[PDB]
C-alpha cells in the first residue's frame, strides 16, 4: 500500500505499488492499485480493500452514467464532491484514502481525498503506509512544470522508496499517465530481479492416497 | 498510555538436523511494527564450538538472553573445566528462561549442536522454560509458513517415502529454497540471512542474499 | 516518567570520511506547543563521543547525568589514552540501563542515539573537560548506537531516531556513500532536516550540527531555509 | 490551524495559515482555509478537516439558492453610477484582485449565510467558523461561529484555531478603532506569524483575504519569524 | 491433550498423545508427556507446557534427595503431596497443569490426579485434557478391572484415538506405558494414523458421521 | 446444559433427551419435561437450550411446516424441513439470539432415515449421529467405538443406554431420566427410560 | 473468518485445468469435530465452483444466496453464466453487507470460455483458469495461480508457495494440490479431518477424497 | 455446589455431605470424595467450597490442632476448636480467598454435643442445624419442619434421609451418594448412604 | 494561574497572579505563588497547589541546610567595601524592600537550588516551577522546572502557569534585550494583566518580586484592564 500522484507540465502521472497483506503475510505480489475512473480520470487508493474497491467501481460507473446524461467528458472536481459526500455519510467506516488525478477543461488536477471525507489539492502527494517514505523522496526532487519523462521516473524514485524502506508495500510498481488524449496505464514497469530461484520439483504420479474417486463426464 | 512493554522485531529463525549435522538459519532485519530498522542484525550467536542458539522475538531480550546464556556457559566452563554438552545447555536454557515465567522474555529459542561422535541434535523452546528434542524446528513470523515446509520434506504423508537419504548439500539447498519462501510471502523476514552449518568439525557461517521489500 | 510531555524531536547521526556528523533541531514543545525553541539535545558525554536525544526531555536529562559521572569517574581511574570508554561501551551501558527500566515499567521514554570515534590511534591524552588538520577516519572506528526504549540497540552507518527515521532515512539509504567529505554530509543532512521541516509538526530551523573528528567535538547553529514547491499560486 | 479577522476603517481582513496535520504529521501544506462562499464573503473554517469542508459544501448551495431567490424582477439603478498595496515588502506576496456586482441587489447579507451555520451545525459536529464579508446594510462585518453553533457579531476582531490562544492578548494591544489598510494588513500578518512561530500547528505560506465595499484582494505570505533578543 | 490411567488387575496403563499446539497451530507433534519422576513413579504432562515441565522435573529433583536420606523409596501419596502444596503457592499466578501421578509404592498401586490449584485426589481411572471428556467416555464404558494386559493396553490405545478423534488440540503419536511391581516399560511408543483400522477399516469413502 | 443424542441408521432414527426442566437454576423444575415437537410428516423436532425459547421457536417452526402441509397435500420433505428450520434460525439469529440446539430427524420416502444437527448458530448438517449440550462431550464417544454400518433397532437402543449410564456416572449434574423417540418401520415409538 | 467452524479452502490452477480442494471438518466449537461431510465446495454452475470458508451458517446463508441469484441469472438468459460475471457478483453480495457481513472467505475457481472462432469451422474455443479469492467484505485479489482462504491462510501460503510450479496437467496438478493440502492441514489442530480434492478439466471432473490424517 | 448438612442433638451430632468430586466442572471426577477431616479428639471439620482450598486449609487445621493435642496432654475443646479454626479462615480471608465452607462438629465433656456454622467469609455462630452449598435451600426446611427437641439418633438419620431424597427429585445436580458421620455415644461411627 | 519572569539589564523580575481556583471556584483569593527559598533568590509555583508547596517546603530545608555548609571557616573581605521606584503609578502598589549579606560567600547558587527539583520531582508529581535570583557567578539568573522536572536555563524571559499561552507572543513581541528597571516593571505588569483579562484562572491581585544584586524589592498592584476599542 504505497501510492502516489504529481502534477507535471501538461498530465498527471499516478504511481502504486502491488501488494496486498493480510497484516502479518502477503496475499499476493501483483494487484492493480490504480483505477480507471473514466478515460481522462485515474484513481489510486489505500486503506481497507474492500470498501475501496466498490467504491471505484460505484464513481467510475456514476461517472460513466453521469457523462451519458450530460454530453462533456467528466470533470475531476465532479469526482471529489461525489466520493467526499460518499465518504462523510459514513462517518469514517469506509476508510479508504483515494488519489484521484486526471484532466479536464481546467489544467491536471490532482485530489487526495480522506476516509472522513475530507479533500485538497495537491501538486504531489503519496498515502497508504509507505506515503511518509514515498513523500520524502517526493518533496526532495519535486520541481514545477517537470517534464512527462522525467516525472515519470521520479514516482519510480517515489514508489521504490517506499517499497524497500516500508514493510507493508512492495512487489512491482505501475504507472498511468492522464494526458489529455489518452491514458498510459504500464503494468509492470519495475522490480529488479535474481534471488535463489526455488527449483521445481513436483511430486510423482503415484502420490496421495484417495481412498474414493467418483469421475464423471460432463456435457 | 498503559506502555505495554513487548514488541515483536519479527524474522524467522529455520533449524534442521540431519544424521551427522544441523543447519540453523536465520534472516538478520530488525523491523519495527511497519518500519525497518536495521538490515542486518545477527539472530544466531554461537555458545561453544559445537552448539549454537537461535532467537527471534524481541531483540532487546534476545540480546541479553544470549549474552545471559554465554556468560552462564563461560562460568560453566571455568568451575567444571570442561565444555557443556548441548543437553546441558538445553537443560539450562530451560532454567533461565523459566526464571522470569512471570515476566517472560519474548524470545523463541531453537538451540542446536552435537553431541555424539556426531548426533545433530536441535531443540525448540516457546518463550517459557520447555524444550523438546525436534528434526526441524522454526519460529517467528515465517514459523506458520516454514513449518508445514520442513514437515512435507522431512517427515511424510507421501505415499511413497522418496529422497530416503539426504546428503548435507541437498539440506543446505532445501534451507535456501524455504528461507526465501518465507522472504516472498512474510512481511518481517529479512534481506540478507546467515546459515549456519554445525558439522563435525565446526561451524559455517555461510551467508545467503534475499529479497529487499 | 509517565508521558513524555516535553518531547524533543528527530536527530541524524551519519559518519562521514572525518568522522561522525550528527544534528539535531534546538526546539523542546510542549505537546503542540513550541514552549522552548533554545534547548540543545546533543550532549558530550566524552572527548570522543556525543549522546542523541528523542521523547521525554526530564528523561533524558536524567541519562546525561548518569553517563557524565560515568565519564568523571573513568577520568578519575585513566591512566593512559586507552583507558577511556569507547562509544561502543556507553553504548552497551545505555542499553543495559534502558532494559533494566524496561523489566520494571519506568522506561524513561527515550531513542538515545550514541556517537562517536572507537579508538585511540587520534591522541587525546590531555583532558579538560571544564575549558590542525583532520584525519581520515577507516569509517569502522566509527560508532553509532541507537537505544529503543524498549532496550532495542543496534549500530549502523547512519542511525536517524525519532520522526526522521521515516523522512531523513530514506533519503540516507539511497544516498549516504561512504567516505563522504564535510561539506558533502552536511548538504546531505541539510536535505533530510529541510523536509521534516515542512513534512514534521515538532519540528523547526535553527540546527545544532555536531561533529566528531580527530580533534573533538565541535558546534554550531545554521538557520536552514526551507522554501520550496510554488504552493502560493491562488 | 489558526484563523483571523480584523475589521478595519473599510472592510474586513480575514488570515489564515495552511497546513492541515494530522497527529503531529502534517497531511499537506497548503491547504485552503479562506474559502469563497459569494463574491462579497468568505469563510474561515478550522476545527475537523472534514467536518469544514462539509459544512461550506453545504452552504454554497445554500448561497447560491438564496442569492437568485432573492433577485428582484425588473432593471434597477437605471442611471446610478455610484463607485469609487503593500508592495512585496513582505517578500513573496502573491496577489489578486477581483471586483464585485455591485450595488449589493442580488448578493445576499453575511448575517443570513451565518445562522445556515447554527441551523445545520446546531449538531454533534465539529468545526469553529469565522464569517466576514461586506453587506449592504451592515457595511463589513464578522461573526465567529463556535463549536455548537453559538454566533455572535464581533465589532472589532475575531480569532479561532489552535493557536489563536497565543496571539489573544498580543492582537488586543495592537488593536485600534479605525485602522488604515496599511495598518491592519500589518497587524493581521505579524499575529498570523507569531501564531506560527510558537505552535505546532504552524502553517507554510498564510493567505490573507481583505473584502472592502467594491473588490476582494487575496494575499499569500511565504515568510518566517527572527527574534532578537 | 489427553491422558489416562487404569490402576487395572496387575498395573497402571497410563497413556497420552504427543500433540504441542499454540493457539490454533501445531507447534510440535513428537512431545513426550510422561516423565520418569521416579524408577517406579511417573507423572503426566496436560495444561501449560512449561508450568508442569519444570515442576515435574522439579519434583523428581525433590525425591531424589528425599530417596536418597532416607535410602527407602518416596510413595505415591507423598509424592503427589509434595507436588500439589508447591503447585498452591501459584494461585494467583496464572499456572495450569493437570498432572496425574500413578506409581507403585509400598502400599500398593496408587495413582494421584494433581491440578494446577493443588487439587491431590485418589483414583483409579483419573484422565485430564482437553479431550479427557472422551477419553473417559470410552473408559466407563469398557473398564474392568479385571483386563489383562493384552487387551489393557488395546483399550488405552482405543479411547486415546477416540479422544483425539473428536477433540481437535489431542494427536499425534499415542504412547500407552505400563507400571510393574518394580520399575515400568514402554509398551507402545506408536502411531496415530490408525483411523482406519479400529472403524471404517476398508478406506472406500469418507466416513459419514 | 440438557443432553440431546440423536442416532441414524439404515431403517431407524432414535432421538434421545432428558426429561429434566433446568429451570430455577437453582434447582429443577419438572422431573418429565417436554422437548420434543412431532411433525405430523413422521418428522421431528428436538430442541435444546433455554426452555423459553424452546416452546417460541419448536412451535413455531410446527405451525408453520403443518401449514405448508396443509396448504400443499404433500408431506414436507425432511431435506426441506431440514433446511426450513436453520433458515429461520439463522433468519432470526441477528435479531434475536434463540439459543437453541436443534436435532432435526424425519423419515423420506426419497431419501430414507436422516438426521440433522445444528447448533445455536445455524451451523445445520447432516450427520450419522449427533449430540448436543453439555453431555456431548461425554456421549459422542459411545456414539463412535460401539456404532456401526447397518445397525438394528434393538442394538441402538443398547448404545443409547450405554450412553445414559454415563452421564450418570461421570456428567456433572447426574441425569437419570431420559426420553427416547424411535422412528422405524413407519412407526414414531415413545418410550421413557430411567437410570 | 472464525476458529469456531474451522475449515480452509484452496484452488489451484494447471495448464489447461483448475482444482479445488477443501477439508471436510465442521467444528461446533474450536476444538470439538462434529462433522466430516461438510463439503465447503459448490457447484455454481457446468464450470463456476466456488469455495466457502468460515462460519458455516454465513457459509451455507450465502451459498443459497449466490445459488438463488445465479440459477435467476442463467434462467432469465438462456445462456451459461460465466466466472468473471459471477465473481464479481460475489464481491457485490459480500460488500452489501459491510456493516453485518457475511463470516466467509470465498474462493472463486472455474474456466474463463473465450468465445473466438477456434476455426474457419469451429465456434467456441479453449478456456482459461480464472483463479481468485476474497474476504469477508469482499475484496477481489485476483491471482493468475493458486488461491487460498481459511484459518489455514498462513499455513497454505508458505506450502503452494514451495510447491507450486507453472504449468501441469489433470494429473501432475493434482498431486501438488494434494500434498500443499495434506501437509498444511496436519499443522493445523482446528481443520483438516478430510481433505476433498476437485480437479476438473473443460471435459470431466474429478472428485478425489483423500486419506487425510484425522487428528 | 456441594452440599454439607448438620444436625445437632443433645446427645448425637450428625454431619452429611455428598460424596462427590465437581471438579473439571464439566464433569465429575471422582463418586467417592473425601471432605471429612475427624480430628483425635472426638472432633470432625466438613468442608465445602473449592477442592483444592478444601485440602489446604482442612489439612492445616487438622495439623495445628493435632500438635495442640500433643504438646498439650488435652484434648482441644470443641469450641476452642470451632473460634480457632474461624481465626485462621478470617486471617487469610483478607490475604487469600479459601472459599471453604466450614461445618464444626464435636463432643465435649463440659458443653456436650456442639455444632458450629461457618460461612466463607468467616461468619462462625453455634447452630443446632445447619447447611452449606447451594444444596441448603432445599434441604434447611426440612431441618426445621422435622426437627424437634431432644431427638433420637435413628430419627435424626431418618430426616437425613428426608433430605437426602430431596436433593435427588428437586436439586440441580442430582446427587445420589452421600457420607455421614454420628457423633454419639462417645464414639464416631461412619456410614455412606446412596440415593 | 500565570507566573512571568524577566530578566533585565540588572537584576531578574517575577510576577503572578494570586488565585487558588478549584473547578470554576476560588478556594481563596490572594494566595502567594513567589515563595522565598533564600534572601538572593525566589520561586514562583504552579501546577497542583498541594505539591507546588509540599515542595518548596523540601527545598527550603535543602536550602537552608547547603546554606551553612558552604560556609567558609574564618573571616573575609576585612578591607573590602563593594557596594552600590514607580510611586503609585500603578494605583494601590504595596511595596517593601529588604537588603542581603552581601559577597555572596554563604548563600549558594541558583543552578544549585534548581536540580534539587530534578532531584527531587522527578516523578508522578505534577508541578512547574521558575526560579530567578542573584548569583556570584552567574549574575541574574531565570531556571524554568517543567511538569516533570526538565529544567532549561532561560536567558530572556520564562512564562508558566494556565494563563502563560495568552501572552506567549504578547511577550515575545514587547522583550528587548537590556530593558531598565522601569520598561521591565511595566512590561511584566501588563503582561500579567493582559494574560488575567481573558482567563477564568485570572488572579486578584498581582504580586511582582525583583531580584537586584543588593536587595530585593517586592510590589502588591491592584488593577484591572480596560481596552477602548
Ligand atoms: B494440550 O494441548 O493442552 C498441551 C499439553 C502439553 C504439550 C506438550 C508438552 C511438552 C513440552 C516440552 C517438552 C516435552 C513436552 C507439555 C504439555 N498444551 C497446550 O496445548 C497449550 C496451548 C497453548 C500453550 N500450550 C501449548
Amino acid at each position: 500500500t504505497t501510492i502516489c500522484g504529481l502534477v507535471c507540465q501538461n498530465a498527471v502521472i499516478l504511481g502504486a505499488d502491488t501488494r496486498a497483506t493480510e497484516g502479518p503475510i502477503v496475499a499476493d505480489k501483483n494487484c492493480s492499485k490504480l483505477h480507471y475512473i473514466s478515460k481522462n480520470i485515474w484513481c489510486a487508493g489505500a486503506g481497507v480493500a474492500g470498501d475501496l474497491e466498490h467504491t471505484t467501481l460505484w464513481l467510475q460507473h456514476n461517472v460513466e452514467l453521469h457523462r451519458l446524461n450530460t454530453n462533456t467528458q467528466p470533470r475531476v472536481s465532479m469526482c471529489v464532491s461525489r466520493l467526499t459526500q460518499e465518504l462523510f455519510k459514513y462517518q469514517g467506516y469506509k476508510v479508504c484514502a483515494i488519489v484521484l488525478g486526471g484532466v479536464d477543461v481546467n489544467g491536471p488536477q490532482l485530489y487526495g481525498i480522506h476516509p472522513h471525507g475530507s479533500s485538497c489539492l495537491l501538486p504531489f502527494t503519496a498515502l497508504g503506509s509507505g506515503s511518509l517514505n514515498a513523500m520524502a523522496v517526493l518533496e526532495a526532487k519535486y520541481r514545477d512544470n517537470m517534464t512527462i519523462e522525467e516525472g515519470k521516473n521520479l514516482v519510480c524514485e517515489a514508489i521504490c522508496a517506499g517499497i524497500f524502506n516500508d514493510l507493508g508495500s512492495g512487489g512491482n510498481v505501475d504507472i498511468c499517465v492522464i494526458t489529455k488524449d489518452s491514458y498510459q496505464h504500464i503494468r509492470p514497469y519495475k522490480e529488479p530481479n535474481m534471488r535463489l530461484y526455488h527449483l521445481p520439483h513436483p511430486t510423482i504420479y503415484p502420490k496421495g492416497t484417495t481412498p474414493i474417486l467418483s469421475e464423471k463426464i460432463e456435457y | 498510555k498503559r506502555w505495554y512493554p513487548y514488541i515483536d522485531n519479527g524474522g524467522t529463525v529455520i533449524g534442521l538436523t540431519g544424521k551427522d549435522y544441523v543447519i540453523l538459519a536465520a534472516d538478520t532485519r530488525l523491523s519495527l511494527s511497519y518500519s525497518i530498522y536495521t538490515r542486518f542484525c545477527p539472530k544466531i550467536s554461537k555458545l561453544t564450538d559445537k552448539c549454537i542458539i537461535g532467537s527471534s522475538g524481541m531483540q532487546s531480550d534476545i540480546k541479553t538472553l544470549h549474552s545471559l546464556l554465554q556468560k552462564k556457559i563461560q562460568l560453566f566452563v571455568l568451575e567444571h573445566s570442561h565444555y557443556p554438552d548441548i543437553h546441558v545447555i538445553a537443560r539450562l536454557l530451560c532454567v533461565i528462561l523459566y526464571s522470569r515465567r512471570f515476566f517472560p522474555y519474548y524470545a523463541f529459542n531453537i538451540l542446536a549442536g552435537v553431541d555424539e561422535n556426531n548426533k545433530g541434535v536441535l531443540y525448540n523452546y516457546d518463550s517459557v522454560g520447555s524444550y523438546c528434542e525436534a528434526t526441524h524446528s522454526c519460529v517467528g513470523s515465517g514459523s506458520q509458513l516454514i513449518l508445514p515446509i520442513l514437515d512435507n520434506r522431512v517427515e511424510q504423508k507421501n505415499q511413497l517415502i522418496k529422497n530416503t537419504n539426504f546428503n548435507l548439500g541437498d539440506d543446505i539447498n532445501f534451507v535456501k529454497d524455504a528461507i526465501t519462501s518465507a522472504t516472498e510471502r512474510d512481511i518481517y523476514t529479512g534481506d540478507k540471512t546467515l546459515i549456519y552449518v554445525i558439522d563435525k568439525m565446526g561451524i559455517n557461517v555461510n551467508t545467503l542474499d534475499l529479497k529487499q521489500d | 516518567t509517565l508521558g513524555p510531555v516535553v518531547t524533543g524531536t528527530s536527530v541524524i547521526a551519519i559518519k562521514y570520511k572525518h568522522g561522525i556528523m550528527i544534528a539535531a533541531d534546538r526546539k523542546a514543545s510542549y505537546g503542540s506547543y513550541a514552549k522552548f525553541q533554545n534547548v540543545e539535545r546533543i550532549f558530550k558525554i566524552n572527548n570522543k563521543t556525543v549522546m542523541g536525544f528523542s521523547g521525554e526531555l526530564a528523561d533524558a536529562q536524567y541519562l546525561h547525568e548518569l553517563l557524565t559521572r560515568k565519564n568523571i569517574n573513568n577520568l578519575s581511574e585513566k591512566k593512559r589514552k586507552e583507558d577511556m570508554y569507547t562509544p561502543q561501551h556507553y553504548h552497551s551501558y545505555v542499553s543495559r540501563v534502558f532494559y533494566v527500566r524496561k523489566n520494571r515499567i519506568d522506561p524513561l521514554f527515550n531513542n538515545i542515539i550514541i556517537a562517536g570515534i572507537n579508538s585511540q590511534k587520534y591522541d587525546n591524552n590531555d583532558d579538560n573537560v571544564l575549558l590542525e588538520e583532520y584525519k581520515e577516519i577507516h569509517k569502522d572506528d566509527l560508532y553509532i548506537g541507537f537505544v529503543d526504549m524498549h532496550g532495542t540497540n543496534f549500530c549502523d552507518d547512519y542511525i536517524t531516531t525519532g520522526y526522521a527515521r521515516y523522512f531523513a532515512l530514506t533519503l540516507l539509504r539511497d544516498h549516504y556513500k561512504d567516505n563522504m567529505t564535510e561539506e558533502e554530509a552536511r548538504i546531505l543532512i541539510n536535505e533530510c532536516l529541510r523536509i521534516l521541516y515542512f513534512r514534521d509538526a515538532t519540528s523547526s530551523n535553527f540546527i545544532q550540527i555536531v561533529k566528531v573528528t580527530s580533534k573533538g567535538v565541535e558546534y554550531e547553529e545554521p538557520y536552514i531555509l526551507p522554501c520550496v514547491l510554488n504552493s502560493a499560486d491562488y | 490551524t489558526t484563523i483571523i479577522g480584523i475589521i478595519y476603517d473599510n472592510g474586513v481582513m480575514l488570515a489564515c495559515d495552511s497546513r492541515t496535520s494530522s497527529g503531529t504529521f502534517i497531511s499537506n501544506k497548503c491547504s485552503r482555509k479562506i474559502n469563497r462562499i459569494n463574491e462579497n464573503l468568505y469563510v474561515c473554517r478550522s476545527g475537523a478537516s472534514a467536518h469544514s469542508q462539509k459544512i461550506i459544501e453545504i452552504i454554497k448551495h445554500y448561497c447560491v439558492s438564496m442569492k437568485n431567490e432573492n433577485r428582484k424582477k425588473g432593471r434597477f439603478h437605471e442611471g446610478e453610477t455610484i463607485y469609487d498595496d503593500n508592495n512585496l515588502v513582505t517578500k513573496n506576496k502573491y496577489f489578486y484582485e477581483d471586483k464585485f456586482n455591485d450595488y449589493n441587489p442580488l448578493v445576499e447579507n453575511v448575517a443570513h449565510i451565518t445562522k445556515k451555520i447554527i441551523y445545520t451545525n446546531n449538531n454533534f459536529l465539529s468545526c469553529a467558523l469565522i464569517f466576514g464579508g461586506y453587506d449592504k446594510i451592515k457595511k463589513q462585518q464578522l461573526y465567529a461561529v463556535n463549536l455548537n453553533g453559538s454566533i455572535i457579531e464581533k465589532h472589532d476582531f475575531a480569532v479561532s484555531g489552535s493557536g489563536s490562544i497565543y496571539i489573544q492578548s498580543y492582537l488586543q494591544d495592537k488593536y485600534k478603532k479605525f485602522m488604515t489598510k496599511k495598518e491592519c494588513f500589518n497587524l493581521i500578518l505579524n499575529c498570523v506569524k507569531y501564531a506560527m512561530h510558537n505552535d505546532n500547528s504552524s502553517g507554510g505560506l498564510i493567505r490573507i483575504v481583505n473584502i472592502t465595499k467594491s473588490f476582494v484582494e487575496e494575499f499569500t505570505v511565504v515568510n518566517t519569524q527572527m527574534n532578537f533578543q | 491433550t489427553t491422558t489416562l490411567a487404569f490402576k487395572f488387575k496387575d498395573g497402571i496403563i497410563v497413556a497420552v498423545d504427543s500433540r504441542a499446539s499454540m493457539g490454533s497451530f501445531i507447534s510440535s507433534q513428537n512431545v513426550e508427556k510422561i516423565i520418569e519422576i521416579n524408577k517406579n513413579i511417573l507423572g503426566t504432562m496436560a495444561g501449560g507446557a512449561a508450568d508442569c515441565l519444570y515442576w515435574e522435573k522439579y519434583l523428581g529433583k525433590i525425591i531424589k534427595i528425599y530417596e536418597l536420606r532416607n535410602n527407602e523409596k518416596i510413595s505415591v501419596r507423598a509424592a503427589s503431596t509434595i507436588l500439589s502444596n508447591i503447585l498452591y503457592q501459584y494461585k494467583g499466578y496464572g499456572l495450569c497443569c493437570g498432572i496425574i501421578l500413578s506409581g507403585y509404592d509400598h502400599t500398593g498401586f496408587n495413582m494421584f490426579y494433581v491440578d494446577d490449584s493443588g487439587k491431590k485426589v485418589e483414583g483409579n481411572l483419573f484422565s485430564c485434557g482437553s479431550g479427557s471428556t472422551y477419553a473417559y467416555s470410552i473408559l466407563d464404558s469398557a473398564y474392568d478391572y479385571n483386563l489383562n494386559l493384552d487387551q489393557a493396553v488395546e483399550l488405552a490405545r482405543n479411547a486415546i484415538y477416540h479422544a483425539t478423534f473428536r477433540d481437535g488440540g489431542s494427536g499425534g503419536k499415542v504412547r500407552v506405558f505400563h507400571i510393574h511391581k518394580n520399575g515400568y516399560d514402554k509398551i507402545i511408543e506408536g502411531e496415530d494414523v490408525f483411523d482406519l483400522h479400529y472403524h471404517y477399516t476398508n478406506p472406500e469413502q469418507k466416513d459419514q458421521y | 446444559m440438557d443432553t440431546l443424542i440423536g442416532l441414524r441408521g439404515n431403517n431407524f432414527v432414535v432421538l434421545a433427551a432428558d426429561t429434566y426442566s433446568i429451570n430455577s437454576i437453582i434447582k429443577l423444575k419438572n422431573d418429565d419435561n417436554t422437548k420434543f415437537y412431532d411433525i405430523h410428516g413422521n418428522k421431528c423436532l428436538l430442541l435444546g437450550g433455554s426452555i423459553g425459547d424452546r416452546l417460541q421457536f419448536g412451535e413455531f417452526i410446527r405451525k408453520n411446516v403443518h401449514l405448508y402441509q396443509y396448504q400443499n397435500n404433500t408431506d414436507m420433505f425432511v431435506k426441506s424441513f431440514a433446511f426450513f428450520t436453520r433458515k429461520n434460525l439463522a433468519y432470526y439469529l441477528r435479531r434475536n439470539p434463540f439459543e437453541v440446539n436443534c436435532l432435526i430427524a424425519g423419515y423420506d420416502k426419497k431419501d430414507g432415515y436422516q438426521l440433522y444437527w445444528c447448533d445455536y448458530l445455524s451451523n445445520m448438517d447432516s450427520v450419522n449421529k449427533g449430540a448436543h449440550g453439555y453431555g456431548a462431550y461425554l456421549v459422542s464417544a459411545i456414539l463412535d467405538k460401539y456404532y456401526h454400518e447397518n445397525l438394528t433397532v434393538d442394538e441402538a437402543l443398547d448404545i443409547f443406554k450405554l450412553c445414559f449410564e454415563e452421564l450418570k456416572k461421570r456428567f456433572l449434574l447426574t441425569q437419570i431420566n431420559y426420553e427416547l423417540r424411535i422412528m422405524y418401520d413407519n412407526k414414531v415409538e415413545t418410550q421413557y427410560v430411567t437410570v | 473468518i472464525y476458529n469456531y467452524n474451522g475449515g480452509c479452502v484452496l484452488g489451484m490452477s494447471g495448464s489447461n485445468c483448475v482444482a479445488i480442494a477443501c477439508d471436510l471438518r465442521l467444528g461446533a466449537n474450536t476444538f470439538t469435530t462434529v462433522s466430516t461431510k461438510f463439503s465447503k465446495i459448490f457447484k455454481m454452475n457446468n464450470n463456476v465452483y466456488v469455495g466457502l470458508s468460515g462460519l458455516a451458517t454465513d457459509i451455507q446463508t450465502l451459498y443459497e444466496i449466490l445459488r438463488y441469484r445465479v440459477n435467476l441469472y442463467e434462467v432469465r438468459q438462456d445462456a451459461e453464466m460465466d466466472v468473471e460475471c459471477f465473481a464479481n457478483m460475489l464481491s457485490s453480495i459480500l460488500y452489501s453487507n459491510r456493516f453485518s457481513p457475511y463470516f466467509v472467505n470465498p474462493i472463486v475457481v472455474g474456466f474463463k470460455l473465450k468465445h473466438y472462432v477456434d476455426e474457419e469451422g469451429e465456434k467456441k474455443v479453449n478456456y482459461e483458469p480464472y483463479l481468485t479469492a476474497y474476504d469477508l467484505i469482499g475484496a477481489k485479489c485476483e491471482t493468475r495461480d493458486f488461491v487460498v482462504n481459511g484459518v489455514t491462510s498462513e499455513q497454505l501460503f508458505g506450502m503452494c508457495e514451495s510447491l507450486y510450479v507453472k504449468d501441469q496437467d489433470e494429473n501432475g496438478l493434482f498431486e501438488t494440490i494434494s500434498q500443499c493440502l495434506l501437509s498444511a492441514l496436519d499443522r493445523d489442530c482446528i481443520s483438516g479431518w478430510g481433505a476433498e480434492v476437485l480437479v476438473l478439466t473443460p471435459e470431466k471432473i474429478i472428485k478425489k477424497k483423500l486419506k487425510a490424517r484425522m487428528d
